[PDB]
């Protein structure tokens, strides 16, 4: 927030901001012929794409009047990117110029009325942005002058000849002391009290109301051997206070946190137990650490918080380590960005995280170079306990012998050395699957792929760094790019091959792209390439580039705990993680055994449960939250809101800062009625048994399939007990899961005579298989299979009065045919309800429950730190929308909008959160994500259903409504060629129903929602033509909105606006000049889609 | 109105927390005038 | 909801006490994501095979940036020469400010107050106070006299008082002396010195002179007529002769006192302030001296 | 006291429509008619305004996907005829 003044006296309020995409036009406007002479002919888009740092300065109107561009290699062709250091030392050895503290300037544009002030504020901004930087360097032709703007900030060293031309070049340096010098650090005197009081009062007055007004004076006055008070001052006036104490608790430290990497910050001792004869190591050595108690600094000088450190380590000569403990909610500041985050033990109850630094990290003599044969003992010493150390050594040996992967790919290795000791090792190769990476991942969100050559992409094999020097990981990545010519580095994470890295904190995840299931046999030579249509093993993609090696991340250390691994929770954590500039540290999902996708189930086995088509196993392997979300295995049994923790079934407790409940609904064990049938009473007069819960021991032959682990248990147990040969099966339910289990048993080998299906409709107007055609098809195929049908059968008893573990027989009461039948197998899918353990957990915690968890629109519970989402939720009665719950909407969209709400809490770039107004207090937000219901029905019928989110109404009533519209039905459901499209009154898709014997691309068919004129133009053969393939492309919606804004700008939306003569509208469309612009956007889409 | 059960919950509820620095309370309680008086007993 | 930026801070890993929190064993059986695996014990490089450099001087020879605050416009004014007098013990009661704060606070509220604004707050101009010659060409007796129609006649020193000086000049010089050293250094202060030092020295009561308060260096004090030696200092405050040392012990030689150079003058306490004395006691003494001198010219 | 304190807020979530109706003869009837009228005219006004805006957006997307189907036919047919004259030469 600076103030600039022109030489004419005009005053502007300026600020530095990040570079935008529209900025290039303003920069090209600001480009002068003198700028072209000073920096050659530059592609601005290419330069900003490759740039380490582009800095823009604007005003209150956000008019662009300044910009500068910075990279890590010389401006002109006077020194090589790898070897500029030696040439610059030969130029002037007195300059301590290293890649760690030297940066190069390539383009500077400014308005001439404020050019000098713009330059000096940009230099101050970049010196605040990178605190280690000390020298900013400019190369110009030696026969030209700098000009009045740069001559006030740049000082000449001499001349360097060009490497490709016979021209000397004048060289100029700008020093950090001239604009943002190092703060002097000294011992605190009691006279700094008045200097430091307003700095403390700009943050907190709890110190004043707790320890009085002279507390800082007493603290400085009582400096002794163990405690030191330190200040940093500018012009003799203190701008930062500091307090260090030599006494630390290694007992509590080893009890709570994991400090294996640093011996618990104690000296090595012979009596130390480091291995098990988790195992907690025992250290007997003396403590080599001290702690920071107080630290404050002015915001003007917060970038130089690192200057205290040499002085405080000079004071504490006998210690090697310095610690802070800060609770989970303090945002990461500049001093703590250098420190290393410690891991608490799994039993830790402390409210504060710990950060640790070691004295050797202040050594600025770190050298990165190409790996040689002599560094192999150092690599061995650093990796000898690391996992796949043999693989890392094998890659190092391959590089040292032939520099090649045995398939012929170029391999490179880089080493980081501190005080003649190797501290880092990295192995990369050239990347050959760049086309597959682009076609299957969102790499266009990070780089402009057209500006990057093939050799500039490096696949990242092995990363290992010293945890002491972890703060130079970002510098390590930048130097790896500089030395090995790479502009992009890609890291692949494979589901459990496995690998080793520590840069993945500073690396950003890449969102996988949805792929079109191409009909390759009919596309033929119009089909996309093998890299586009490939189906290799699924992996997570991770990315870095040169701009990212100077871009920082906003870190959230808050304990965000999400209960329940449903589709809503998966989508919520996925959208949390795939925010690029976020860095979450304490995202933890509590689940029964983990997030879905634990077991690699086959396609013939996955038909136990129907698919909502939000997530699947290949998606899970692509998205890989086992690389970003901590996972708790176990059932929760209690919530303490005031102490902010959750009690599990293992009597173990997870503290939370934010709680999210997404367990969904699960199938419950039906309690038998135990009503006598000897009097042959009517089923009307006997009391209903819907509410009662089975409180006895669950039988070993009773199964409720709610997740993949339950399905795997059922498959295992069936295979061990050989039930396809002799046992008889009763499945009690009326959901789609019931039919899919019966079809799965038929696939597994259960004969149709032994299986018995029962569906009782007790009440309610819910629409189960509402279309009459597929309902009749289900009934006809069921009768043709000859499975024993029983309808309206309420479970009277198991075992007829004896203990039902295991069930040998059961009884069912029916208005038509009540039957006592030998029940050996009992699958239950009758109803879904909240699990009893969770429900008593929330009830004892006093969360609101009116038949479901009552939430508001912003998903708040009655506690503002606890939120709920999924099928377990019901909105408040203040909305008067009790018929509307989250079960009516798509789960993935619900989780996505949960995350959209939650990033506003922790993202400074996004708007801060606000309370709901009366509008949002009085309605609920609507959602347009279509509800998908897919599976495989009996008769090997792949069945898909895509519906608009709505209250369940019978399809006969819906078509009897006058606004139903049109209906297109092709094929026969009994023949397995059924296709159904419902066209509404506005000619959009509202319902799709698919029942086919052959598998079809459901992931493609999802996009068919809302296709107007395409509908107006066998339906499988109708969607065979590539008009729907173009509709099925993924980048289509992205360009939809930009040409929407183009056509809204002058217009067509106005022509519609006095439409509320259809041929009149079409004729004025043909008259208006949007056709040429939309054909230009057609050519742009073609540019985007000659690849993919 | 408040209850004795409510004050029991208030005694159970609050988190446990300690000093700014232990040596900080040690020298403050060590330079208290009362500690000057036990120092007088020490002389 | 929520809270931000408590002030950094830390809890205490207090070595003596373990009992305040209780048993830390109530957390889950945790299955981390593999970055929180990647910062574990053995799946990081372990410290047991580490090496260290040997020299501390290597950092101070590696550094290339000096201290801005320690490299400023350096001077030779003693820091004890800025210390005011104080009737406060070393050990105040807890809750009260200590003496180092008290000395500092009177220092900033001395240097925050200017004496010329004090002058025209009282309604007094020092050039008109310092006596002038008679201009018999232009008759002083007229109908417009602000109070004395005849100008200031006997000097301010002849009419002043001295005992309101909180130190006598002997311990003023002793305060100027450095502890444990025979060397003495000039004491900063301001004196009513003529801007034209030349015409000041050959004609101290000329009508063309103008007398402003400017900073000087107090050097010595003579007892038989009771005056202070002053000399103008420059922006670095360093006080030289032709061979360049700072003037210490007045340049008093065993052969005799130094011959007088052009700039150092003898001035009284009516004319001089110390930097360690209150401009408010200075105000009250000068207004009482002006009132008494008005009374005596009235008589 | 503790019974009210533990589940005080669910009472107000049910008190969305208050259930007593003795002193709130005077006020809560007006509140019921106002809140049903609020639901009514919110539904009316906002649903037809949002429906009209959705009609505009859908018609514009309809024109988009019409020329987009033209684009797809153009692209695939270009690839076909390019390979056609390729093997013709």
């Amino acid at each position: 927030m600076s103030v600039l003044t022109s030489p004419r006296g005009k005053v502007e309020v300026v600020h530095c901001r990040r570079t935008e995409s529209q900025d290039v036009y303003c920069i090209k406007s600001l480009i002068r012929k003198f700028t072209c002479k000073l920096f050659g002919k530059l592609n601005i888009i290419y330069l900003l794409e490759k740039a380490n740092l582009a800095v823009t300065l604007c005003n209150d109107k956000e008019e662009i009047m300044a910009q500068a561009t910075f990279l890590d290699y010389p401006n002109w062709n006077v020194a090589k990117q790898d070897d500029w250091v030696s040439v610059f030392r030969e130029l002037d050895s007195d300059i301590p110029c290293t890649p760690l503290n030297t940066l190069f300037m390539h383009l500077f544009v400014a308005v001439d009325e404020y050019s000098v002030g713009c330059c000096k504020e940009i230099l101050r901004t970049v010196y605040k942005a990178v605190p280690e930087l000390h020298f900013i360097f400019l190369i110009v032709p030696s026969y030209m002058s700098l000009g009045s703007t740069l001559i006030t900030v740049f000082d000449q060293v001499g001349n360097i000849p060009c490497l490709t031309y016979e021209e000397d070049f004048a060289v100029h340096i700008c020093h950090r002391h001239s604009h943002y010098p190092q703060l002097h650090v000294r011992k605190a005197r009691v006279e700094d009290h008045d200097d430091l009081m307003p700095i403390f009062m700009r943050y907190d007055t709890i110190l004043k109301e707790t320890y009085g007004e002279y507390f800082l004076a007493e603290l400085i006055e009582a400096q002794d051997e163990e405690n030191h008070a330190v200040v940093c001052e500018v012009e003799g006036t203190a701008v930062g206070f500091m307090s260090v104490c030599s006494r630390v608790n290694m007992q509590l430290l080893h009890e709570c946190f994991d400090l294996g990497p640093f011996h618990g910050l104690c000296f090595p001792h012979p009596d130390d137990v480091l291995e098990s004869p988790h195992f907690r190591p025992i250290y007997r050595g003396a403590s080599a650490a001290f702690c920071i108690q107080l630290f404050c600094i002015d915001e003007k000088y917060e970038a130089r918080s690192l200057d205290f450190m040499n002085f405080v380590f000079s004071l504490f000569s006998d210690k090697n380590f310095c610690v802070i403990s800060l609770p989970h909610l303090t945002p990461e500041f500049f001093l703590i960005q250098n420190f290393v985050k410690m891991v608490p033990f799994n039993t830790c109850t402390l409210e504060q995280d710990l950060y640790v630094f070691h004295r050797a990290g202040l050594l600025k003599s770190i050298n990165i170079r190409f790996a040689t044969l002599l560094d192999t003992p150092g690599v061995e010493n650093l990796v000898s306990t690391l996992m796949l150390n043999k693989s890392i050594l094998e890659d190092l040996d391959r590089y040292n012998k032939a520099r090649k992967d045995p398939d012929g790919t170029l391999l490179q290795a880089f080493v980081a050395e501190v005080a003649e000791q190797i501290v880092g090792i990295a192995v990369i190769r050239n990347e050959m699957d760049i086309e597959y990476i682009r076609s299957h991942y969102n790499i266009e969100d990070f780089i402009y792929f057209s500006h990057h050559q093939r050799e500039e992409h490096g696949h990242m094999h092995h990363f290992a760094l010293n945890p002491i020097f972890r703060h130079y990981t970002k510098f390590f990545l930048k130097e790896i790019l500089r030395l090995g010519f790479k502009s992009c580095l890609y890291y692949r994470v494979y589901p459990k091959a496995h690998s080793l890295t520590s840069a993945l904190h500073y690396l950003v995840p890449v969102r996988p792209r949805r792929q079109i299931v191409y009909p390759l046999e009919k596309l033929g030579i119009n089909a996309p390439s093998k890299a586009v249509s490939k189906d290799p093993m699924s992996y997570a993609l991770n990315h870095t580039n040169r701009k990212l090696t100077l871009e920082p991340k906003i870190t959230v250390n808050a304990k965000i705990i999400v209960v329940g691994a449903s589709s809503v929770g998966i989508s919520f954590l996925e959208t949390l993680v795939f925010c690029s500039h976020m860095k979450f540290n304490n995202l933890t999902l509590i689940s029964t055994h983990g997030l879905p996708g634990k077991k690699l189930l086959d396609t013939e086995q996955r038909k136990f449960l129907a698919s909502d088509h939000c997530f699947n196993d290949k998606d899970y392997a692509l998205m890989s939250l086992c690389s970003w979300v901590n996972v708790v295995v176990g059932r929760m049994t209690g919530i303490d809101r005031a102490a902010k923790h959750v009690v599990l079934s293992t009597d173990e407790i997870v503290p939370y800062d934010h709680l999210i409940l997404c367990t969904g609904q699960q199938y419950q064990v039906p309690c038998p009625t135990e009503a006598d049938i000897s009097q042959h009473l009517t089923n009307r007069e006997v009391p209903n048994s819907s509410q009662r819960r089975y409180t006895g021991k669950v039988p070993c032959n009773h199964f409720t399939l709610n997740e993949e682990e339950d399905c795997f248990k059922a498959l295992i147990w069936i295979r061990n007990n050989s039930i396809t040969t002799e046992g008889n099966i009763i499945v009690y339910g009326n959901t789609i899961d019931t039919y899919t289990t019966v079809e799965t048993l038929l696939n597994l080998g259960v004969s149709g005579s032994r299986i018995h299906l029962v569906q009782p409709p007790p009440a309610s107007t819910i629409t189960c298989i509402n279309n009459y055609s597929v309902e009749s098809a289900v009934a006809d195929a069921l009768g043709a299979a000859g499975v024993t049908m029983y309808r309206d059968a309420i479970l009277a008893q198991w075992n007829d009065g004896l203990h039902p573990d295991p069930i040998y027989s059961a009884s069912f009461t029916t208005p038509t045919k009540p039957f006592r039948l030998q029940c050996s197998m009992f699958f239950s899918f009758c109803e879904k309800n909240v699990d009893y353990e969770t429900f008593k957990a929330l009830n004892d915690a006093c969360l609101v429950y009116d038949s479901r968890l009552v939430i508001d629109t912003n998903f708040h519970t009655n506690d503002i730190a606890i939120r709920a989402a999924g099928s377990l939720t019901k909105f408040s009665n203040r909305y008067y929308s009790n018929e509307w719950t989250h079960s009516n909407f798509s789960s993935k969209e619900i989780g996505f909008q949960l995350a959209a709400a939650m990033l506003h809490l922790f993202d400074p770039t996004l708007e801060p959160v606000t309370e709901p107004p009366a509008n949002l207090d009085r309605l609920i937000p609507m959602y347009k994500g279509a509800k998908i219901q897919g599976g495989i029905l009996p008769g090997s019928y792949h069945y898909l259903h895509i519906a608009k989110p709505a209250i369940p109404t019978p399809l006969e009533v819906q078509m009897a409504q006058p606004n139903y519209g049109l209906e297109l039905v092709t094929g026969s459901a009994k023949n397995g060629t059924y296709f159904r499209i419902h066209i509404n009154k506005y000619k959009m898709v509202e319902t799709i129903t698919c029942l086919s014997r052959e598998p079809f691309p459901a992931s493609n068919y999802i996009r068919l929602f809302g296709q107007h004129e395409q509908l107006l133009n066998d339906l499988y053969s109708y969607f065979t033509e590539p008009w729907c393939l173009a509709l099925f492309h993924d980048r289509f919606i992205d360009l939809r909105k930009e040409l929407r804004q183009i056509l809204a700008s002058k217009s067509i939306e106005q022509l519609a606006h006095q439409i509320e003569p259809r041929q009149y509208l079409k004729r004025v469309f043909e008259e208006s000049i949007y056709k040429t612009l939309v054909e230009r956007s057609t050519l742009d889409y073609l540019h985007y889609n000659r690849y993919h | 109105h408040i209850t004795k059960a409510q004050e029991k919950t208030r005694k159970r509820q609050q988190p446990i927390k300690l000093e700014p620095l232990p040596v900080l309370k040690v020298y403050q309680d060590h330079k208290q005038p009362e500690y000057i008086h036990e120092q007088n007993r020490f002389q | 909801p929520l809270m931000k930026q408590r002030g950094f801070y830390s809890d205490i890993l207090s070595p003596g006490t373990l009992d305040q929190l209780g048993e830390v064993c109530r957390g889950p059986r945790m299955s981390q994501n593999l970055l929180r695996q990647a910062d574990l014990d053995k799946f990081t490089p372990r410290v047991g095979s580490f090496e260290v450099p040997e020299d501390f001087q290597e950092r101070m020879e590696q550094q290339c940036i000096g201290s801005t605050t320690r490299l400023l416009a350096q001077t030779d004014f003693p820091l004890q020469a800025y210390e005011p007098k104080m009737q406060v013990p070393f050990q105040v009661l807890p809750g009260q400010h200590p003496r180092k704060i008290e000395i500092e606070r009177r220092k900033q509220q001395y240097l925050s107050l200017d004496i010329e604004q004090l002058l025209f707050s009282q309604g007094i101009d020092s050039n008109k106070l310092m006596p002038r010659h008679l201009d018999h060409q232009h008759p002083q007796t007229i109908e417009q006299g602000h109070d004395p129609i005849f100008p200031i006649y006997l000097p301010l020193k002849v009419f002043d008082n001295e005992d309101f000086d909180c130190r006598t000049p002997r311990e003023w010089i002793n305060m100027g002396l450095e502890p444990g050293s025979l060397d003495r250094k000039p004491v900063p202060g301001k004196a009513l010195l003529p801007t034209d030092d030349f015409l000041g020295h050959e004609d101290p009561k000329s009508q063309k002179l103008k007398y402003k308060w400017c900073e000087v260096g107090v050097l010595d004090y003579d007892e038989e007529k009771k005056l202070y030696l002053v000399h103008k200092t420059d922006e670095k405050g360093l006080v030289r002769d032709e061979m360049g040392r700072p003037i210490l012990n007045a340049g008093v030689t065993t052969e005799g006192r130094p011959p007088l150079q052009v700039c150092q003058y003898w001035v009284p306490r009516i004319q001089l302030l110390f930097c360690a004395e209150d401009p408010c006691m200075f105000a009250q003494r000068v207004v009482q001296a002006n009132a008494l001198r008005k009374n005596t010219e009235a008589l | 006291f503790e019974g009210k304190e533990k589940r005080l807020e669910l009472i107000q979530e049910l008190r969305t429509c208050h259930a007593l109706q003795e002193d709130e003869k005077l006020v809560k009837k007006a509140e019921k008619q106002v809140t049903l009228a609020l639901q009514r005219q919110r539904n009316l006004h906002e649903h037809k305004v949002s429906l009209v805006e959705n009609h505009l957006a859908g018609l514009e997307g309809r024109a988009l996907a019409d020329m987009f189907d033209f684009l797809s036919k153009e692209l695939v047919r270009l690839q076909e005829e390019r390979r056609i004259h390729a093997f013709v030469m």
